């Protein structure tokens, strides 16, 4: 999943992808931060992902969801929610 | 004010955790753990060679869920990045007491060690 996601993000987006390589796991994280939101999208090679969007003013999460998927289409629809959640 | 958690981790993380007696921060920025500690909760997706380690952390360093897992609040967690921005004390990775290996992932199945 990770490699086609990397390519999708590179093609449709300006967000910077960070790759984490560990002995047992590959993962991708996308950190974004601006005036109103501190946010991160994490996706793992085990077909799961995490969507975090914290509202700076209130200090409460706007989006805080862990998702297990099984399809690249499912991943994109989840990431779409995360994207829409910022701007 | 202590709580028992479980985490499937690789040899390198376990070694670091044991050498420092401190929870290792995931390279994702947030270390996830099972709460309550459960060997089967996240064993299915744990890779071969992983070890299921149970340890005790302070309750104040956990953010639990209704789905059997919890976040450990470290410097690079979302809560940690908020604290930095607001000018509040940035939370460090908590201590890990009573570190015990309770399982291993071998040949695609959850072994109990
Ligand atoms: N690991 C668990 O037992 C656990 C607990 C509850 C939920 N989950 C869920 O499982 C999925 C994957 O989580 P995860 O914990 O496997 O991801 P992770 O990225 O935190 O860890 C993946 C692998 O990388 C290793 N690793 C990560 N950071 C490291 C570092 N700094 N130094 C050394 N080794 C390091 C870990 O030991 C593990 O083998 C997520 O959806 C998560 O919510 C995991
Ligand atoms: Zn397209």
């Amino acid at each position: 999943m990770l490699n086609k996601f990397k390519l999708w993000v590179s093609k449709h987006t300006d967000y910077t992808v960070i790759h984490n390589e560990n002995d047992l796991s590959y993962s991708i994280i996308i950190d974004f931060e601006d005036d109103r939101y501190i946010s991160r999208f994490t996706v793992w090679d085990d077909l799961s992902c995490m969507s975090e969007v914290m509202d700076v003013d209130t200090g409460l999460y706007k989006l805080n969801k862990r998702n297990e998927f099984s399809t690249f289409d499912e991943l994109l629809d989840i990431f779409d929610d995360f994207m829409i959640s910022i701007k | 004010m202590t709580a028992t958690v479980g985490r499937w981790m690789g040899p390198a993380e376990y070694q670091q955790m044991l050498d420092t007696g401190t929870v290792v921060q995931s390279s994702t920025g947030t270390t996830h753990v099972a709460y309550p500690a459960d060997i089967d909760a996240f064993g299915k997706q744990a890779k071969n060679g992983a070890m299921y380690v149970e340890f005790d952390v302070p309750e104040k360093s956990l953010v639990p869920t209704n789905e059997g897992w919890a976040k450990i609040v470290g410097p690079d967690s979302i809560e940690g990045r908020l604290a930095k921005r607001k000018g509040l004390p940035v939370p460090e990775m908590p201590t890990a007491e009573n570190i015990t290996v309770r399982g291993e992932k071998i040949n695609g199945e959850v072994e109990a060690k």
